[PDB]
Formats: C-alpha cells, sequence, structure tokens
RNA sequence: CCCGGCGAGGGGAGUGAAAAAGAACCUGAAACCGUGUACGUACAAGCAGUGGGAGCACGCUUAGGCGUGUGACUGCGUACC
RNA sequence: GUAACGGGGCUAAACCAUGCACCGAAGCUGCGGCAGCGACGCGCGUUGUUGGGUAGGGGAGCGUUCUGUAAGCCUGCGAAGGUGUGCUGUGAGGCAUGCUGGAGGUAUCAGAAGUGCGAAUGCUGACAUAAGUAACGAUAAAGCGGGUGAAAAGCCC
C-alpha cells in the first residue's frame, strides 16, 4: 500500500512505517501531523486517483526530528575580474514517519 | 643597511628580475620597507578630561564600596609583618592607600607587599584607583583629593 | 527517496528480428537506435544500456526515396593524405549492402563508450537467413 | 570598574583603512587608485 | 619474527639501487643471494652485504635459521645529496648532485 | 628542443616500464663439484662440466 | 610588534588542500594549482544544483514517455489528458509509478484517455 | 657481542624519563621520492572537475540501511593572474 | 578531409496556411532559509519591497604578534607547535578530541601594529623535470703473465 501527498511544495510517494523528510514543519517533534490532500492511494490493484484530491485520504505521520542538511558550499568567481564571494548553507528539514494511510 | 649602493646585476639581458640594490625590501637580508624610528606615544589629556575622570572613578568607587575612608593609617616601625598584620585585622589584601603625608615607616613596611600601595593625595593616578580592589583613604587625604578637583 | 536507475547486471534485453525489406532506411534507422538505447523502456537510464538485441534481415533490400540510390554518397578519409573515398549508396549496396544500415544507425546513437557498446546489440545481415535460433528472436514489425 | 571592563564610546574607534589586502577588503590590489597614470603612481599627483 | 639491516648513506641513486631491491623482493633468502652473485650491477654487491648482514642479525640477534628466512621486505630511500661544481664551456658552472641512497632489508621465518 | 610542460611522475613510471631488470633464469649446477654456475661459464673453483678446467 | 606568518599561513595552504583531495597529480598536492581546481569545483558545484533540477526533469519526462507509449499514448498527450482530468501528481512520482507500479501508472493513462476523450 | 674490508653502515646489549634525544642529535611542516594495502585502469580522445551513478573492499548500533575508500558508465564543462 | 542542414538521416523530418498539445531558462510560481531599505505599531513584531556587478564609495567583521587586565586563569594527571578526526557558524573562522610533542600558554574587555601572499622574468633555501638522457676533455694503443688486495683494464714487477 502506498499513498503521494504534497509538502514542502514537493510530493511525496510513502509507505506506512516509512520516514520521509520534508521542507521543515512548524510542528514540534513527536507530534502527530495530518496531510490531508493526498493525490493517489493504491493498495495493489486498488488505485484511487485524486482530482486533484482523494475522497477522504489522509495521511498521519509523527514527526521524528528537525535538523538541519549537510552544508553546501557556494562559490562565486568572476576570472579576470577581481570578484569572489563565498557563503555556506545548511537547509532545514523535517522527518516524519508515516503512522497510517487511510480513506 | 650594511652594503654597497652597487647595482647587483645588469638592467637587461642575464634573463633575471630586474635589481637595484642589494638593500631592496624585497631581497633577504634587505632594509625594512616602513623600518621603524623611535616614537613619543604619549596623548594629550585636556586638564579638565583628566579631574572629571578622576571624579567618575572617585564616584564609582563610592558606589561599588571600594572607597574606605580612615581618620589614621599608620604604622609604629618600618615592619612588613606589622602593616600585613593591621590589613589582615581590616580584612583587606589588595589596597591602594592613600595618605596625607607620605610617611617612612608606612611606604617601607608597604614596599614589599606587591598588592599593597601607598601614595600621598598628590601621587594618585586613573590607572591605580581602578585596578586596586580597595582604596584605603585617610580623611586628611580626602580633604586633600576635595581641593585639588573641587 | 531517489530517482530509480537501472542496473546493468539486472537488466533484461529482449532479441528481436526485423525485415528491412523495403523500409525507408531512415525511418528504419530511428526505430533501430530507439530500441539498441532503450528509449521504449520505463527503466531507460542514460548512462546504461537497457536496449534490446535487434537483428535486421535483407539489409540489401533497404529503401531510400529521391534520386539517393544514385546520388547520397559516403565519405571516407583514410588518414594518408589525398585519401579521401567515396562510394553512392548504390556502390555500398552492392559491395558492402549491411554497412548502409550500421552506418544509419551508429549516427543515431549516442557518441561514447555506452554508444558503442548500444551498436554492439545490432546485428545485420544482407539476406533473410540469421545463425541466432538459440536466442528466440521476436518478430518486429518496425 | 576594572580594567578589563572599561569600553570606548560607540562611533568613537573607526578601523582604519588597509589597502592591498585581498579582495573581500574591497581595497585590494591597486588599493582604490584605480588603474595606471600618474595619480596610480608611488609618489604620484600634481600640484596645488 | 623480522629482523632488519641498512645501510644509510649509500653511494648510489636509489633509482639505480631499487632496480637491484625489485629482483628479490618476496624470494626466499638463499634464492635471493643466487640472484644478487650473478646480477652485475654495482647496486647488487651493495644489497646483497645488507641482506648478508639481515641474514647475520636474524641468526646471532634473534635465534632465526637461514632455510626458513624471506626477503619479506625490502626498499630504498633517497638519502641526502652531495651538491658539487662541473665548469662547463664559456665559464658557466652547473650542480653535479652526487645522490645516496638508504637502503633497507628485512627478513622474517613468517 | 626542451619540453613546454613537465612530465609527470606518472609519465616517467610509464616510461620506466620496460627498465626492470631479469634474474638469471636458473643456474646450472657442476655434476662433480655440485657448485651452482652460469651455464655455459666455469665454475668459482674452476670447474667446467664435472672437469677441473682451472687450478684455484 | 614583528607578526610571522607561518602557522597562519599553514591552517589556510591545508584547508585548501584538504578540500583537494582526490584530485590529479598537481591538483591534489601543490597549493598553487589546488587552489584553482577547489575555485572551479565549487563554481561546477554551484552551476550544477541547478543543472541537476533540469536532468533530472529530463529523465522523468522521457520514462513517462516509454511508459505512456507502452500504454498506447504520446507523453504530450498524457500530460495534456492529466491536467483537464484535474490530476496534480508530478514527473518524479508519475516516473516512479512507470517504473514500480504498471497497473497504477495504467489506470493514469485511462483517466488521461478518458479526460480527452 | 654479531654481519662487514681490523671499512662505511647496520643489528643486538647497555645508559637514559625518552635513543623515531645517538652526536648526519629539541620540535621535525611542505614540495619531492618510496614500500604496503583497497578500489579503478590495456576499444579509449580534450582544463581532468562537477551533477548523476553501478560495482568492489572495509567498517557499523534497525538487519537494516548507513558510513569510509574507490569510481565503470553518463549530462555539463577551453586553468589562474 | 566529406566540409555551404552541427551530424545521422529526411520527399517530409522541406515550404506555406490554420489550429491544438507538449518541451524549454538561474524568468515566473510553490516550499524552506538569510540579509538590506522603507512604512505601520509596540529592541522586538506586522507589512511592503529589494539583494548580478569592474573602477570606485559606504557599512560590518575574522584571525595573527605584542601591552594591560594577569603574582589571575590553563598546563608534566602534558603548554605551544606538528598531524588526524568529529562537531559548528553566512564568511574570514571557532570548538572538541586521538596521535606526536615535551614547556609553555592565556579567557574577557580594552590598547598597539613589521597584521593576512599565488603571481611582481619578486628574494633566500630546499626539491623536482628533461634523464639514468648528453658527456667522461685531443683517434699516441694496447696485450698478456706474476704480485698485492675485500675487490685489479687503470697500482707494483
Ligand atoms: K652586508
Ligand atoms: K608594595
Ligand atoms: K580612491
Ligand atoms: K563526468
Ligand atoms: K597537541
Ligand atoms: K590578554
Ligand atoms: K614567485
Ligand atoms: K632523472
Ligand atoms: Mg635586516
Ligand atoms: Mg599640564
Ligand atoms: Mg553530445
Ligand atoms: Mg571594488
Ligand atoms: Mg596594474
Ligand atoms: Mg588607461
Ligand atoms: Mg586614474
Ligand atoms: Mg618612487
Ligand atoms: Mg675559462
Ligand atoms: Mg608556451
Ligand atoms: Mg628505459
Ligand atoms: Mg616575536
Ligand atoms: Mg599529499
Ligand atoms: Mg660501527
Ligand atoms: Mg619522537
Ligand atoms: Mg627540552
Ligand atoms: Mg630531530
Ligand atoms: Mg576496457
Ligand atoms: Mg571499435
Ligand atoms: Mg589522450
Ligand atoms: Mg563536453
Ligand atoms: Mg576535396
Ligand atoms: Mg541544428
Ligand atoms: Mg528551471
Ligand atoms: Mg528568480
Ligand atoms: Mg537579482
Ligand atoms: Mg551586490
Ligand atoms: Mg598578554
Ligand atoms: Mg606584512
Ligand atoms: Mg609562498
Ligand atoms: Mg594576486
Ligand atoms: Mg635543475
Ligand atoms: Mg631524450
Ligand atoms: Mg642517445
Ligand atoms: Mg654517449
Ligand atoms: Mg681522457
Ligand atoms: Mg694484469
Ligand atoms: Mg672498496
Ligand atoms: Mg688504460
Amino acid at each position: 500500500m502506498y499513498a503521494v501527498f504534497q509538502s514542502g511544495g514537493k510530493q511525496h510517494r510513502v509507505s506506512e512505517g516509512q520516514t520521509v523528510r520534508l521542507e521543515k514543519l512548524d510542528i514540534a517533534t513527536g507530534e502527530t501531523v495530518e496531510f490531508a490532500e493526498v493525490l493517489m492511494i493504491a493498495n495493489g490493484e486498488e488505485v484511487k486517483i485524486g482530482v486533484p484530491f482523494v475522497d477522504g485520504g489522509v495521511i498521519k505521520a509523527e514527526v521524528v526530528a528537525h535538523g538541519r542538511g549537510e552544508k553546501v558550499k557556494i562559490v562565486k568567481f568572476r576570472r579576470r575580474k577581481h570578484y569572489r564571494k563565498q557563503q555556506g548553507h545548511r537547509q532545514w528539514f523535517t522527518d516524519v514517519k508515516i503512522t497510517g494511510i487511510s480513506a | 643597511v650594511t652594503g654597497s649602493g652597487k647595482k647587483p646585476w645588469r638592467q637587461k639581458g642575464t634573463g633575471r628580475a630586474r635589481s637595484g640594490s642589494i638593500k631592496s625590501p624585497i631581497w633577504r637580508s634587505g632594509g625594512v620597507t616602513f623600518a621603524a624610528r623611535p616614537q613619543d606615544h604619549s596623548q594629550k589629556v585636556n586638564k579638565k578630561m583628566y579631574r572629571g575622570a578622576l571624579k567618575s572613578i572617585l564616584s564609582e568607587l563610592v558606589r561599588q564600596d571600594r572607597l574606605i575612608v580612615v581618620e589614621k593609617f599608620s604604622v609604629e616601625a618600618p615592619k612588613t609583618k606589622l602593616l600585613a598584620q593591621k590589613l589582615k585585622d581590616m580584612a583587606l589584601e589588595d589596597v591602594l592607600i592613600i595618605t596625607g603625608e607620605l610617611d617612612e615607616n608606612l611606604f617601607l613596611a608597604a614596599r614589599n607587599l606587591h598588592k599593597v600601595d601607598v601614595r600621598d593625595a598628590t601621587g594618585i593616578d586613573p590607572v591605580s584607583l581602578i585596578a586596586f580592589d580597595k582604596v584605603v583613604m585617610t580623611a586628611d587625604a580626602v580633604k586633600q583629593v576635595e581641593e585639588m578637583l573641587a | 527517496m531517489k530517482t530509480f536507475t537501472a542496473k546493468p547486471e539486472t537488466v533484461k534485453r529482449d532479441w528481436y528480428v526485423v525485415d528491412a525489406t523495403g523500409k525507408t532506411l531512415g525511418r528504419l534507422a530511428t526505430e533501430l537506435a530507439r530500441r539498441l538505447r532503450g528509449k521504449h523502456k520505463a527503466e531507460y537510464t542514460p548512462h546504461v544500456d537497457t536496449g534490446d538485441y535487434i537483428i535486421v534481415l535483407n539489409a540489401d533490400k533497404v529503401a531510400v526515396t529521391g534520386n539517393k540510390r544514385t546520388d547520397k554518397v559516403y565519405y571516407h578519409h583514410t588518414g594518408h593524405i589525398g585519401g579521401i573515398k567515396q562510394a553512392t549508396f548504390e556502390e555500398m549496396i552492392a559491395r558492402r549492402p549491411e554497412r548502409v544500415i550500421e552506418i544509419a544507425v551508429k549516427g543515431m546513437l549516442p557518441k561514447g563508450p555506452l554508444g558503442r557498446a548500444m551498436f554492439r546489440k545490432l546485428k545485420v545481415y544482407a539476406g533473410n537467413e540469421h545463425n541466432h535460433a538459440a536466442q528466440q528472436p521476436q518478430v518486429l514489425d518496425i | 570598574m576594572r580594567l578589563n571592563t572599561l569600553s570606548p564610546a560607540e562611533g568613537s574607534k573607526k578601523a582604519g583603512k588597509r589597502l592591498g589586502r585581498g579582495i573581500g577588503s574591497g581595497l585590494g590590489k591597486t588599493g582604490g587608485r584605480g588603474h595606471k597614470g600618474q595619480k596610480s603612481r608611488s609618489g604620484g599627483g600634481v600640484r596645488r | 619474527m623480522e629482523t632488519i639491516a641498512k645501510h644509510r648513506h649509500a653511494r648510489s641513486s636509489a633509482q639505480k639501487v631499487r632496480l637491484v631491491a625489485d629482483l628479490i623482493r618476496g624470494k626466499k633468502v638463499s634464492q635471493a643471494l643466487d640472484i644478487l652473485t650473478y646480477t652485475n650491477k654495482k647496486a647488487a654487491v651493495l644489497v646483497k652485504k645488507v641482506l648478508e648482514s639481515a641474514i647475520a642479525n636474524a641468526e646471532h640477534n634473534d635465534g632465526a635459521d637461514i632455510d626458513d628466512l624471506k626477503v619479506t621486505k625490502i626498499f630504498v630511500d633517497e638519502g641526502p645529496s652531495m651538491k658539487r661544481i662541473m665548469p662547463r664551456a664559456k665559464g658557466r658552472a652547473d650542480r653535479i648532485l652526487k645522490r645516496t641512497s638508504h637502503i633497507t632489508v628485512v627478513v622474517s621465518d613468517r | 628542443a626542451v619540453q613546454q610542460n613537465k612530465p609527470t611522475r606518472s609519465k616517467r613510471g610509464m616510461r620506466r616500464s620496460h627498465d626492470a631488470l631479469t634474474a638469471v633464469t636458473s643456474l646450472s649446477v657442476d655434476k662433480t663439484s655440485g657448485e651452482k654456475h652460469l651455464r655455459h661459464h666455469i665454475t668459482a673453483d674452476g670447474y667446467y662440466r664435472g672437469r677441473k678446467v682451472i687450478a684455484k | 610588534a614583528r607578526v610571522k606568518r607561518g602557522v597562519i599561513a599553514r591552517a589556510r595552504h591545508k584547508k585548501i588542500l584538504k578540500q583537494a583531495k582526490g584530485y590529479y597529480g598537481a591538483r591534489s598536492r601543490v597549493y598553487r594549482v589546488a587552489f584553482q581546481a577547489v575555485i572551479k569545483a565549487g563554481q561546477y558545484a554551484y552551476r550544477d544544483r541547478r543543472q541537476r533540477k533540469r536532468q533530472f526533469r529530463q529523465l522523468w519526462i522521457a520514462r513517462i514517455n516509454a511508459a505512456a507509449r507502452q500504454n498506447g499514448i504520446s507523453y504530450s498527450k498524457f500530460i495534456n489528458g492529466l491536467k483537464k482530468a484535474s490530476v496534480e501528481i508530478d514527473r518524479k512520482i508519475l516516473a516512479d509509478i512507470a517504473v514500480f507500479d504498471k497497473v497504477a501508472f495504467t489506470a493514469l493513462v485511462e483517466k488521461a484517455k478518458a479526460a480527452l476523450a
């Protein structure tokens, strides 16, 4: 069984028990999050396709962790023009564990 | 730098970077580009700013309970052990002692105690008022500092 | 999750047999190139050969439009100065007919090691017989 | 009031320019003199 | 049980000595001694004396039998170069490097 | 004529891939003395093919 | 106040050489060359965070096209059909479904074809 | 004491807190040169990386993936001042 | 050297007309984050908006040596330095710790500068490359026996 949902301006195909990394959610760790905009639920040969969302479709997940991703270095360099600039970046994430998919 | 003014090698044709002086600051053993000379680092302090600073310091010592006023501060003999005993009696270790007349006995008793200094009221300076943990002033010294600043 | 990638160890490649008789050279070649690369499979992966093995029969009977049979020229240079050589399509068909299809397909495959590996799966024959009965090729109508 | 708890007034102590110490400074390389000409030179410039 | 011998500051470039060292790496010591005997290189004489020293060290200091010993490790490191002046034509001086090598031989039963 | 670019340690090693010495394949054993020797050469003790050809 | 540079200079050079690990020849050994290599690696990495998004979408599209054509429709008609059906599943997910759940992909195609009908 | 030319040089022994403090001696960087091990590399074209990525080896705490090294194949890509 | 579609190839995969789809950028939108400026209200909010840059102007910082704070604090139960590893900040950087090292180091807040290097056919030292390549200096010339020696084309007879 799996479902497709939108979060963080991106889409995710998930099954129950999976941990998925999302853009940061403003929700405390060890708390439940509901995704009620489910684009698709497939339980084998049974396929519910949202138009755009599945009727009654809900994914429940628990927030396991917040954190910052691996550091990315931004390098800008304009050869022969005496210009260089560097910046670091770490992107925030929220990890959620999928607890239930239903309609 | 000690050495000759001879051009180390001719201007052109050797395939080397052009050289003018063995004393060039680019060279090992060469001059220092902006070689230091002796300097006078002293600053002007406006008299009123000096006196204003001392008043701020003394007022702050009073607020922080670091200024201790006494009638008398004396030792009978030029004995370090006597002054050490006097200060532990008064529960002082690190202390600037300001007197009206700087007596020989107290000056001599204080010399070998590095945490203790003994001034006359004329010899106060801003750093020492701040640097010592406590300042002990005789009633006499308080009057003289009163008159000096007023 | 990360996007799926085909794995060279696990890729399934089927065997097909195509008859070139009367087929337009370039329109046959694009379908061959597509299938040698694996562009027809959902498992398509740019760095993996996911394509199929293709036997082409009757390469000598491949068709071309216009005046190409006489006027299409194949040039090659030998690497020796002045060594520019040429053959018309009709001369190529007479002498080395399998090369017409092979040349057309090679130019439509990616350049580089993987493209050369993809080309090795094409088996071109001049006539109506191949020796690959053991691979059990399925008829493919292009 | 200790010798390690005194601070100057805000704005009283601006840091001097240091020319020719790299790109990030904004005064690297030419040190604010631009490119060539008499004014770029050591001792260079015309009289009052 | 490993036993070492070294010739430090040997008068030969490491490049030349390494040609010979490569012949005997991993060999039984009796075979190594035979190889070196019939190698017509100055470095074979140098390496053979180090190998013979290593064997004598193993027997005397570490109680080994020659019969069990192999050349477990052998390597040549670059030693200090002696710098010399070679006059060339037209008053030009060249540097000559007289290269030296540090020869290490390790023998072991294991 | 001289290089325009410094050749690499890699290229140096590749050129030297043919510099390796070859060990004498095998030594012969004199039938009388039992001494090892280079084939077709006399032994160190002056034997050749079992005969004392050279004294000392 | 003479300042010697050695400790700081060493730390700066070592920082660059550590980022040049794995590079060929002087590029992992020699500061002057390693510095240029590390800058260029940074320039490419910046560019390729943008290119990665292009390359993956290109891959998803190619796979959707293959799977759509196995179900009797072109990519371009399939996408149009999904939009007319108000299906908002993105190409990453469609390409994932195309590989891992072919029956579900077929159901998406039938939905697309019905919207075009 | 032992190998060696009654060498050079070395291995033990002994001194010492330490001898990888042994006089070529405090620390002992880098370039540069080696030995060992893992992985890659003999149908393959270019600033040598970067994005993607299989396989192999070795670790590791769900038995799971994860980490570390390597990097077939592939998109893009002509150093710096 | 094909060499006047980028190539394959194409009789449309050409051209003209009409239409609907789709691809396509660091543009626009979505989601998360940082910062500048202006409003509007209480240094925090809400709101709008901006953030490609050479010369160049403005603003704010990192780190180094030295002075005070410091007869303090850390340090032989291991300082500085060296070398790894992990963590960490937008950056210069910072912190922790294994190994090496074997006696110094120095918070904080201030103060002063010989304060930061890849270039200057820069300067000094070290070490590469070409390369085990050229060369070994008059083409008067050597051969053998014996000796000595660890070893003899070169020494001695
Ligand atoms: K001089
Ligand atoms: K005193
Ligand atoms: K200026
Ligand atoms: K690549
Ligand atoms: K340390
Ligand atoms: K300090
Ligand atoms: K230079
Ligand atoms: K060489
Ligand atoms: Mg000097
Ligand atoms: Mg005055
Ligand atoms: Mg291409
Ligand atoms: Mg500027
Ligand atoms: Mg200029
Ligand atoms: Mg001009
Ligand atoms: Mg100007
Ligand atoms: Mg001048
Ligand atoms: Mg002369
Ligand atoms: Mg040139
Ligand atoms: Mg050779
Ligand atoms: Mg100093
Ligand atoms: Mg290295
Ligand atoms: Mg000795
Ligand atoms: Mg040591
Ligand atoms: Mg010492
Ligand atoms: Mg030392
Ligand atoms: Mg191969
Ligand atoms: Mg080939
Ligand atoms: Mg090549
Ligand atoms: Mg390219
Ligand atoms: Mg021609
Ligand atoms: Mg074109
Ligand atoms: Mg885009
Ligand atoms: Mg934008
Ligand atoms: Mg902009
Ligand atoms: Mg800007
Ligand atoms: Mg200090
Ligand atoms: Mg300086
Ligand atoms: Mg330098
Ligand atoms: Mg520069
Ligand atoms: Mg040289
Ligand atoms: Mg040559
Ligand atoms: Mg020659
Ligand atoms: Mg010659
Ligand atoms: Mg001569
Ligand atoms: Mg003789
Ligand atoms: Mg001798
Ligand atoms: Mg002679």
